[PDB]
């Protein structure tokens, strides 16, 4: 089991979350964060990546009354070096 | 070659490409945007998307080991005729059958 769970935001304010996960089963070596308005579908997304070590992350400069989709991929380093089965929320800002 | 690269994409845009307009076995290149300027290969795989790391080191590509490349065509063509080289964590072999044009 890879998939990140208990993906939550847990900390609010109209223009910026605090988001916090549960690391999976098997051990990750990194995770990719991505966000961006729902039913945009991508455009014009982020993303950014933080260490294995870390499971919380803050995303700024988010519109208000808006709704917002968070996207947490769980990373592995060999051959090759990639990342995948992702956990998705949504919530509005 | 060329085609296959997306420049002006984001992760979850390339997924979208891959999952409605692509099959199993389908694939592109695109920008990394964690990483800059490093390289990402999207591939469709079993109805989901694994993204791949590509290094960019300013005089060659390669995927953090294995062989090395001058440009990412041949990186791409190479991965495709040496299909099984490329799996997941549990062994799951990632293939590359199908470039997503355009």
């Amino acid at each position: 089991s890879s998939v990140p769970t208990k993906l939550e935001v847990v900390a609010a304010t109209p223009t910026s979350l605090l988001i916090s996960w549960d690391a999976p089963a098997v051990t990750v070596d990194y995770y990719v964060i991505t966000y961006g308005e729902t039913g945009s579908g991508g455009y014009a997304w982020q993303e950014f990546e933080v260490p294995g070590s870390k499971s919380t992350a803050t995303i700024s400069g988010l519109k208000p009354g808006v709704d917002y989709t968070i996207t947490v991929y769980a990373g592995y380093y060999g051959y090759p070096t990639y990342y995948s089965s992702p956990i998705s929320i949504n919530y509005r800002t | 070659s060329r085609r296959w690269f997306h420049p002006n994409i984001t992760g979850v845009e390339a997924e979208n490409l891959l999952l409605t307009r692509g099959v199993d076995g389908s694939f592109l290149a695109r920008p990394s945007k964690s990483n800059p300027g490093d390289f990402t290969l999207s591939v469709r795989r079993n109805g989901a998307v694994t993204h791949i790391k590509i290094q960019n080191t300013g005089d060659y590509y390669d995927l953090y080991g294995g062989e090395k490349f001058a440009t990412l065509a041949e990186l791409v063509q190479y991965y495709m005729e040496h299909h099984g080289q490329l799996k997941e964590k549990n062994g799951d072999v990632i293939e590359l059958k199908y470039p997503l044009n355009k």
